[PDB]
DNA sequence: TTAGAGAATTGGAGAGTGTGTTTTTTTTTTTTTTTTT
DNA sequence: CACACACTCTCCAATTCTCTAA
């Protein structure tokens, strides 16, 4: 076995030196028999990695640098040899080795996944081979500043030059090859760390997550460098002409690319809604206000000064707490008395896909430079105004046929692409008036509404949450679109009529399960529910009956659990929550449904000086809500003293007492 | 492995019992003659071991530390056969080696020699006190109180980690009452002055001898050693360990007598040469011309150096008064007159002597100096040139260039024959009769 | 049909690195095979500028000497197959590990079974093209080859260190695998193959092999250390065949691998993740000669080649070789042929003698340059420091009784006594040069009396009682009383010295700086021309500078200085002339006359040690002719030197009578 | 030479290597201390042999020396060679007076 | 050529508005950019930190 | 749809194993160098 | 030695997950 490994490394290293070299007369020279060495290396990739599921050849071709020292220089020189000739306007031989260099680039750059069906050897090498793919991305983007991306578009031009009808399938294959090359160079992304858990944790945790090779920075791999190298090598102009020329073979690679470099850009950075120094200053004043609150909680003398408090309590008995801060502040004393408890209740906490808006943190933002941010926004604005409408119309047909074949990755990269573009283009048409909304008019067409709704329904029914989460996101965006076009002005009525019985029950069940899943899932359910209720309210089947379908304890639970994360929420998401609590309190007079203790602690923890910022717009309506809540709580308690235990526990379902508890006769 | 040791042992019993030259069984006779006077050792000359069966010398010189202690048991088995009646005890005999293998210069010892029998020579600069090594530990368990013993042979073993028959991880204590021990001594050997390379300080080895080889030397003697060049794991670099010699045979070059209460170590074949020489009618002419034969004239200085080499006679009165028997001589004179060439000669003829320069000297370096031992942190006394030269001659060249504070330290040691000390809480009068 | 793991590359292919580091490239098996064949072909096929196979001549000498070490010159790699010179500088710890095997196979082609004599050869790389002081080293040097200069300041004993080690597991096998041991850190293994868990071990005693080990603390050279700022040091490690190569206090130049390792004491006391650094030495050179010189390659500047020994034999039979060699002593100092003669004799020396083992005679020739100011007494001594094999220089109030001689040190740690050797030990088989000898303290000056005649240093201090050897020739320079020679007085009144030290010197030169209108033209002309010729602004450059250095030197000297340095060391180490005994009447009448005329009160102390001097000087002249036998012409030249130096020490009132009386001996040559 | 191993302590003529050592009160300097500069004035190096520390040191220094006559007044009746306690060995080292 | 590493950049601020003495040092300023005036008594060897 | 019985995984009690700890350090003699004696 | 700390191993029961009938 190990002899086989070292013989494999020796055979591939001897092939790697056979390709060519700098010549030293430096201008890289092709080795004699280079085409046969390239074809043999493709054979090695196939006849080992397909045939035996090993990854060993794909590992050891990185050890001997074949990509960064041979394939890249060969493609970049051939690009110069064709650019010069085009500016002058055996090259038929050099075409074949340029193609085979692109073939090996696509094989080496192909996305890695691990699964139940994965080999014991593949799961061994996975975390390592992600580092070599990171080096390949850095080298492709920076080696002569993306001249290889220019060579890739040239090999596509070679088949764009011959007609949509008069082309051959062996050339439509080359189009798919070039699109798959770009999606790969985009979607090289730093790996997961992984630990074996058969053996328990030592007295420190995982002391570094840092899955990067020795000479790669996190910035060399970022969308900033991707956007930079794409604009400098005219890649965007290629993608834009390509997505307009659609008047089937390539639609799904093209959507894949638009997903892979729209995925982690939260759109709001593209719209601002000395400036960076003013922005830095405001943030330093917020950190100063936080440190002022920490200083108001800190010792006015040294750590050893030693003052000791005794608290008399009912049953005429004592506790004791240390520290000068506790002597004067009764609330700090009781907070310290709870902080010291050495018990904690054990918490309970929660696949082959890329990191995306499903998985990345609510606070995450990617920091475009100012030229990069304008080069990106101008590219996507041209793409929306040209090709989004026809591209969505094409892939929604291809996947309305063929639904059952969509393994979860296709299903996400369709649903998220649909949602992100419709959200961006709604927001552009909010601020810009020359943006048409109706440029994305395809999104509300009956065939696409049916696909999105079917797909979410099947994912919910099959309990595939990653797809239900992506469904909930896209459905929330389609609802935003419907509401906007209704406000602007019959297709609205057709879709709005189309969910009357069953999707209603589904979308009501979604938040009831939400409390079992990630913050991003709960966030999506809340944004969806806010949008639904705002739509159904505006249209009036019966608003009172459908909202009473939502006014149930499990929904209130997921709302409280989303609000527990508030220190990392934004004012928009807190305003959505408290609008729903205002709706429950005033519009329903349900108020007993919210009196449970978890809310009372959570209001105190966020209304505190240590909680929300005092200058925040968010605190103002929390303070207002709390005043109404405490008034109705005082009234209920004065009228029915048993509510002090009823507030401590979940509600009852024994009929007469359960009604009396809920409403006070 | 003990089938293999039994054949090695059987092959050396047969060396003792069969080895003969002429009519005489020289190793059977030497064993018996040593048993009667009660030294339990045998001296073996390695030309005889090669002459009997060269395969045995091959075995011995390939791995000495594993074969020497098999020849010691083969000697004890013969020692019982030739001196006790069977079916009607002796300790483990020492093996001592003589050799004419080529002397290795002390500085040429290196990794090629580790574990080999090595013959060399040097000047003994130091001898330790005697120390006790075990040869038999009696043993008892702390917990279950089982009892046994460990025979020890001192080449390159420790207390067992298991009770031998829970009884525990380190079960054994030593019963000192029933254990048996042997003497061990450390020497330090400097290399010979005429063999030091240009501009280097003379190099030094520590080495160990045991049983009948202890006390066989004194500081300043020139010796040849046969021994096993070997290594020990001192706590005093990395993967590094200290070289020493396990001495197998000291051989003092001139019969300089070592630690010696005037005992009759001479032999009749030289004593009868001396007793004829005494009676030569020209003896004082013969001894005068034998002093520094390459120095012309100076006849009276040669006549006085002969008197100094004999001395007079020491006397001890019923008073308790002690009379000096040693003669002191001063060569005071003009430049280039052979004063220093006569001092460099008396250093070589005298059986004990030290040459020194008064300009290269101190009071403490001449008489005795108080050192501080780095382990105990106690002070201890070390002998200078007058203590090293004791019973002999100290040659003090450049006596006019000695400091006035250093010359005065010699005043007691020239008349009352002692070195008095009162320093660091040590006080003694050391004997020094030179 | 070739084994895929065996197949090889070309010299074209080595440059195309295709690995993440040189460490990873050099270790790949096809690359390693290609490197080996290239290094083999360098040793087999490279030839000198003259056309001889220089590495054949080195391999002859390697196997004949039974030497374990092969000298290779880095320039010979930079001049041929230069990628190997590059890899050797970048990662020597892998490159030398191959070039040691190639050197073993290169010598085994010549001496089959040399494996039975040594299992391994080491390559002592020499003349590495760039040099650092210990202050100039930086992290960018780590794992690279360096060349470095310093003073070896401590030099521990020589110990057997473990090289190959198996281990016993306590649980199971007496056979854990044979680790080659790295000379820097412990074995640290954390595993057992015979039991796949943590457990205790003992170092196995079935097999092991040892190598010699010695640390040397190497410090910056005080003439490169900027004044008032501290000298830096590094630990240096010498392994098998490099141990015992350098003595405490030499200026040494090391080539070696700069390395570093973790140790907790640094990280503890310094409070940062900082690593100790060590130079594993790969060769050593001793910085003797003039050092501002490109023409003097190799680890030993006083070694000769066979084509150099043959050149010594040729010139040694030049008619008048003695007077050519004498004219070449300090060739840029005009006149003073009696001092140049005395310096030549002291610089070659006589023959030391031992008689039946009982008695011994001094072979070194001691010289006193006594005279007026500004007369090249100090320049003659500074020339002999460049020219002699082992030499030490000392001056007046700067030299103590036991900085000459030897002293006893007390260690701060083990804190018991040891010897440190002085200038007369560090110049043993060599010369000690004592400038301003009259201005030493008499307490310091009188330390020399044993080392002049008995050629030993007999210490008895702090319970250390012993004798060191000290066979130096001593050359001393002094001025007379009042700072000027006064020719009407006897010598014993011109000088503050006394008969026991004046008689230990066995040539005396008196220098009088008298005014003369034509000798001061000849002297001033020579000094003016010597400034113009020595001016710092008066076929490739490293060779082309040597034709101008050769041009300028040969205007002044009958013999090249590089040849004369090697000729002197050769004559000192190989040649030991005997006497024919036809001298008896001459030498006896010379001694009788010299003694009879020394009845004068303040006259030079002629003594039996000044008969014995004529015999030493006659042996030194036979060494200059590179003869094993003293001739009657050497006995005449020696009698002329000793009689002229006696007569020149007399007062003008009797110098005429003495020149007239001794004429048969002064005019004998 | 300084201890407690021995080492070099740099003096006034080394601290001024490649520059000027200015010496005042020069005639009032003890002659036993004056002679120590005869190597450093001409051979431009200081060389040493003491305890365990033999050495050779640079002293490439120009000397500027200020002096008083023996008696204060320059005795104009005398050539410079008689006004001043210096002897020919050091009188010949200074380039000009 | 081999691969050549990431470069590490020493950002060297200078010309601060104010200078502190060794006696002005107080733990309240930990982690903040000062300038300090003083006289050197000793300097260590140049040693390698293990940085990454 | 609630609520209650049976199955699987995690927390931490507690048993077991292994390692380090005393600790000092001035004093008194001997030497070799500077300078202030 | 023996007694605290550092650290790993193992078992047991406590809590939460999942399925069934009331
Ligand atoms: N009478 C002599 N017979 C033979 N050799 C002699 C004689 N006198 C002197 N010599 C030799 O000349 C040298 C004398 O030096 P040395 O013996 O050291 O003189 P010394 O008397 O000790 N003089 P000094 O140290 O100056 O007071 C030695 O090499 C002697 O062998
Ligand atoms: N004969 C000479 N030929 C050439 N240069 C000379 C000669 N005599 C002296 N010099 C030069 O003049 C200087 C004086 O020589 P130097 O060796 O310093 O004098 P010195 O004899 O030792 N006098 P001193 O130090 O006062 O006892 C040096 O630079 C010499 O190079
Ligand atoms: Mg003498
Ligand atoms: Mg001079
Ligand atoms: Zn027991
Ligand atoms: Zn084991």
């Amino acid at each position: 076995a190990d002899f086989s490994l070292t013989v494999l490394r020796a055979r591939i290293a001897l092939l790697a030196t056979a390709i060519g070299g700098p010549d030293y007369t430096p201008p890289y020279k092709l080795g004699d028999d280079c085409l046969a060495c390239l074809k043999d290396l493709k054979r090695w990739f196939k006849l080992v990695d397909d045939q035996q599921k090993r990854w060993d050849v794909a590992m050891a071709v990185a050890e001997y640098r074949i990509l960064t020292d041979d394939l890249l220089p060969i493609l970049i020189d051939w690009e110069n040899k064709c650019s010069l000739a085009a500016k002058l306007a055996n090259k038929a031989y050099y075409d074949k080795i340029a193609l085979n260099c692109l073939q090996l680039l696509v094989l080496m750059t192909w996305p890695l996944i691990v699964t139940e069906q994965s080999s014991s050897n593949q799961i061994t090498l996975y975390g390592e081979l992600k580092k070599h793919q990171l080096v390949y991305k850095k080298t492709i983007l920076s080696m002569e500043s993306g001249k290889v991306l220019r060579a890739a578009i040239r090999l596509a031009l070679d088949v764009i030059k011959i007609d949509r009808l008069s082309r051959t399938p062996r050339d439509n294959m080359v189009l798919k090859l070039v699109l798959n090359f770009f999606r790969n160079v985009i979607a090289i992304e730093p790996g997961e760390f992984t630990i074996n858990t058969k053996k328990s944790m030592p007295k420190k945790g995982i002391t570094s997550i840092d899955t990067l090779p020795p000479n790669v920075s996190m910035d060399d791999i970022s969308l900033n460098t991707v956007i930079s190298s794409f604009h400098k090598n005219k890649v965007f102009g290629f993608l834009l002409t390509l997505t307009s020329s659609l008047s089937d073979f390539i639609n799904i690679p093209l959507l894949e690319i638009m997903f892979y470099f729209t995925k982690d850009v939260n759109q709001e950075l593209l719209f601002p809604r000395t400036s960076a120094g003013f922005e830095l200053s405001k943030l330093l004043q917020k950190e100063h206000q936080m440190r002022k609150n920490v200083i108001k909680h800190t010792s006015a003398r040294h750590s050893r000064f030693g003052g000791l408090l005794s608290i008399q309590t009912p049953d005429k008995t004592r506790l004791t707490v240390s520290g000068s801060q506790a002597l004067v502040d009764e609330k700090i004393a009781l907070q310290k008395l709870d902080d010291s408890k050495k018990w904690n209740k054990r918490i309970i906490k929660k696949e082959g896909l890329p990191n995306s808006l499903l998985n990345s943190q609510t606070g995450k933002a990617i920091f475009f430079t100012e030229s990069n941010g304008k080069h990106f926004k101008e590219f996507i604005n041209n793409f929306i105004d040209s090709g989004f409408n026809i591209l969505l119309h094409s892939v929604t047909n291809y996947f309305t046929t063929e639904q059952d074949r969509m393994v979860t990755l296709e299903q996400v990269e369709y649903l998220l692409f649909f949602a992100w573009f419709v959200k961006y283009q709604l927001l552009r048409s909010k601020i810009d008036n020359s943006a048409d909304i109706k440029q994305v008019s395809e999104a509300l067409k009956e065939v696409t509404f049916i696909l999105v709704s079917s797909l979410l329904r099947s994912a919910y029914d099959l309990k595939n949450w990653t797809v239900t989460h992506a469904g909930m996101i896209a459905f929330n965006e389609l609802l935003n679109l419907v509401s906007r076009t209704k406000a602007a002005q019959d297709i609205e009525f057709i879709v709005s009529r189309l969910f009357s019985d069953e999707r209603i029950q589904l979308l009501s069940n979604l938040p009831k399960i939400g409390s079992k899943y990630s913050l991003q899932f709960m966030k999506s359910c809340i944004e969806l529910t806010h949008s639904v209720l705002k739509v159904l309210e505006q249209y009036s089947v019966n608003f009172q009956k459908v909202q009473a379908n939502y006014m149930t304890e499990p929904v209130i639970e997921t709302y409280i659990n989303f609000l527990e994360r508030f220190r990392e929420l934004e004012d928009d998401s807190i305003k959505k929550v408290f609008s729903f609590f205002h709706r429950v309190f005033v519009q329903a007079k349900e108020q007993a449904l919210l009196f449970r203790f978890d809310l009372i602690i959570l209001l105190r923890e966020m209304l505190s000086p240590d909680g929300l910022d005092r200058m925040s717009r968010s605190r103002k309506y929390v303070s207002q809500f709390s005043d109404y809540f405490l008034a109705r709580l005082k009234k209920r308690l004065k009228k029915s003293p048993a509510w002090f235990v009823g507030l401590l526990f979940p509600p009852l379902h024994n009929s007469e007492v359960g009604f009396y508890q809920r409403y006070g006769e | 492995n003990d089938d293999d040791n039994t054949e090695i042992i059987k092959s050396f019993k047969n060396f003792i019992l069969e080895f003969r030259l002429d009519s005489q069984f020289i190793y059977r006779d030497q064993l018996r003659n040593n048993i009667l006077v009660k030294n339990y050792s045998l001296t073996v000359n390695m030309e005889h071991l090669i002459g009997y069966n060269e395969d045995i010398y091959k075995k011995l010189s390939d791995e000495p530390s594993d074969i020497i202690p098999l020849f010691e048991t083969a000697i004890t088995q013969v020692a019982k056969r030739i001196s006790i009646l069977s079916r009607a005890s002796l300790p483990t005999f020492q093996l001592i080696l003589n050799s004419n293998a080529n002397q290795i210069p002390l500085r040429d010892l290196d990794s090629e020699h580790v574990s080999k029998i090595v013959r060399l020579s040097g000047i003994i600069i130091s001898t330790s006190v005697l120390s006790s090594r075990a040869t038999y530990l009696s043993i008892m368990c702390r917990n279950c109180r089982h009892t046994t013993s460990i025979t020890i042979n001192n080449f390159n073993v420790s207390l067992p980690r298991s009770c031998l028959s829970n009884c525990g991880p380190d079960p054994y204590i030593i019963i000192h009452e029933s254990s048996k021990f042997i003497d061990q001594q450390f020497l330090k050997l400097q290399e010979i002055p005429e063999l030091v390379p240009v501009g280097e300080m003379p190099r030094n080895l520590t080495m160990t001898c045991d049983r009948y080889l202890t006390n066989k030397v004194i500081p300043g003697t020139r010796v040849t050693i046969v021994g096993i060049y070997s290594i020990y794991n001192s706590k005093n670099g990395v993967a590094i360990r200290t070289p020493y010699i396990k001495i197998l045979g000291i051989q003092s070059d001139v019969e300089t007598s070592s630690i010696w209460n005037s005992v009759t170590m001479f032999t009749e074949e030289e004593e009868e040469e001396f007793l004829q020489l005494s009676r030569n009618p020209k003896l004082y002419e013969i001894l005068t011309n034998s002093i520094a034969p390459s120095i012309f004239g100076n006849e009276d200085i040669k006549k006085a150096i002969v008197c100094l080499l004999m001395g007079g006679s020491k006397k001890i009165l019923p008073d308790g008064m002690r009379l000096r028997g040693d003669i002191n001589v001063l060569l005071l004179g003009d430049p280039g007159t052979a004063k220093s060439q006569l001092l460099k000669f008396v250093e070589k003829v005298s059986p004990i002597a030290v040459y020194t320069s008064g300009k290269g000297s101190s009071a403490a370096g001449l008489t005795a100096s108080v050192q501080r031992d780095p382990m105990t942190r106690e002070f201890y006394l070390e002998g200078g040139a007058m203590v090293l030269a004791d019973g002999g001659v100290v040659c003090i060249d450049e006596f006019d260039k000695m400091r006035d504070e250093d010359r005065v330290a010699i005043h007691e040691a020239m008349e009352q024959q002692t070195i008095s000390i009162a320093k660091a809480g040590i006080t003694t009068v050391l004997n020094s009769r030179t | 049909d070739i084994d895929p793991l065996r197949e090889e590359l070309t010299l074209e292919s080595l440059s195309n690195v295709k690995a993440n580091s040189y460490s990873e490239w050099i270790t790949q098996p096809n690359v390693s095979r290609t490197i080996a064949r290239e290094l083999k072909s360098f040793l087999l096929e490279y030839t000198d500028e003259t056309g001889r196979s220089v590495y054949g001549a080195r391999i002859r000498t390697l196997g004949e000497m039974n030497s374990e070490s092969l000298e290779v010159n880095y320039r010979h790699l930079a001049e041929s197959k230069a990628i190997l010179a590059l890899f050797l500088a970048k990662c020597p710890e892998e490159m030398l590990k191959i070039f040691d095997l190639v050197a073993m196979e290169a010598t085994e082609l010549h001496y089959p079974d040399y494996a039975r004599i040594h299992s391994e050869i080491h390559v002592r790389i020499s003349d590495f093209p760039t040099i650092y002081s210990l202050r100039e080293l930086r992290e960018s040097n780590l794992s690279s080859l360096v060349r470095v200069t310093g003073v070896v300041t401590r030099r521990t004993g020589v110990f057997p260190q473990l090289k190959y080690v198996k281990f016993n597991c306590l649980k199971c096998g007496s056979i854990l695998g044979p680790f080659f041991q790295d000379s820097n850190e412990e074995i640290r293994i954390s595993f057992c193959t015979n039991c796949k868990s943590k457990g205790p071990f003992r170092v196995n005693g079935e097999k092991t092999v040892y190598r010699n080990y010695q640390r040397v603390t190497l410090q910056e050279a005080p003439g490169t250390v900027p004044p008032g700022r501290l000298p830096r040091h590094r630990e240096v490690i010498l392994l098998a065949d490099l141990v015992d190569v350098s003595k405490p206090g030499e200026e040494v130049e090391v080539t070696g691998i700069y390395k570093n390792n973790y140790d907790g004491n640094l990280n503890a006391k310094n409070g940062f993740p900082v690593f100790a650094t060590i130079i594993e030495a790969n060769s050593i050179k001793r910085r003797e000669g003039n050092t501002a010189n490109e023409g003097e390659e190799g680890l030993d500047v006083f070694s000769w080649t066979e084509e150099e020994e043959r050149e010594f034999r040729k010139i040694s039979r030049d008619r008048g070789i003695i007077d050519k060699i004498i004219s070449s002593m300090a060739p840029s100092i005009y006149g003073h042929r009696d001092i140049k003669t005395a310096v030549a004799c002291s610089l070659f020396g006589g023959v030391p003698k031992n008689v039946n083992g009982k008695h011994s005679i001094r072979g070194d020739i001691n010289v006193l340059l006594l005279g007026d100011p500004g007369t090249a007494k100090s320049q003659i001594l500074k020339y002999v420091e460049k020219t002699a094999h082992r030499a030490v220089f000392a001056t007046g109030q700067g030299a103590s009784a036991v900085g000459l001689t030897a002293s006893v040190r007390k260690d701060p740690i083990t804190k018991e006594w040891t010897l440190e050797g002085g200038a007369l030990v560090l110049a043993d088989k060599g010369v000690c040069l004592i400038d301003e000898f009259d201005k030493m303290n008499d307490q310091d000056r009188t330390s020399i009396h044993e080392a002049m005649e008995q050629q030993s240093i007999s210490i008895s201090k702090a319970g250390i009682v012993t004798t060191l050897q000290a066979r130096c020739s001593i050359i001393a320079a002094a001025n007379p009383n009042g700072g000027r020679y006064n020719s009407t007085l006897p010598l014993a009144q011109n000088v503050s010295l006394t008969e026991p030290i004046l008689s230990r010197f066995d040539i005396l030169c008196v220098v009088r700086d008298l005014v003369d209108e034509e000798a001061d033209e000849r002297l001033a002309t020579f000094v003016v021309d010597s400034h113009v010729r020595s001016h710092p602004e008066n076929l490739n450059a490293r060779q082309r500078r040597l034709q101008r250095q050769r041009k300028k030197e040969e205007e002044i000297s009958p013999i090249p200085q590089e040849l004369l340095m090697k000729y002197i060391h050769y004559a000192r180490t190989k040649i030991y002339p005997k006497l024919h005994q036809m001298d008896m009447d001459k030498v006896s009448r010379v001694y009788a006359d010299l003694r009879r005329e020394s009845i004068s009160t303040g006259s030079f102390p002629i003594t039996v040690r000044h008969l014995e001097s004529i015999l030493r000087i006659a042996e030194s002249f036979a060494k200059m002719r590179l003869s094993e036998f003293v001739s009657s012409y050497d006995l005449d030249r020696a009698i002329k030197v000793v009689v002229d130096s006696f007569v020149d020490a007399q007062k003008v009132s009797v110098r005429r009578q003495l020149r007239r009386s001794f004429a048969i001996y002064t005019l004998g040559h | 030479v300084v201890r407690d191993d021995y080492t070099i302590e740099a003096g006034a003529l080394m601290l001024a290597d490649n520059g000027i050592c200015c010496i005042d009160e020069f005639d009032k300097m003890d002659i036993s201390d004056q002679v120590a500069i005869h190597e450093a004035m001409e051979q431009q190096t200081i060389s040493i042999a003491k305890a365990g520390i033999h050495a050779t040191l640079n002293a490439r220094t120009s000397i500027l020396a200020a002096a008083n006559p023996v008696g204060g007044r320059y005795n104009r009746k005398l050539s410079l060679r008689g006004n001043l306690n210096m002897t020919a060995p050091i009188m010949s080292r200074f380039d000009l007076f | 050529s081999p691969e050549q590493t990431e470069r590490v950049f020493q950002i060297s601020f200078f010309n601060l508005p104010t200078v502190h003495r060794i006696r002005d040092i107080r733990s309240e300023k930990i982690g903040s950019l000062l300038s300090i005036s003083g006289t050197v008594t000793r300097t260590s060897e140049v040693r390698p930190e293990l940085y990454k």
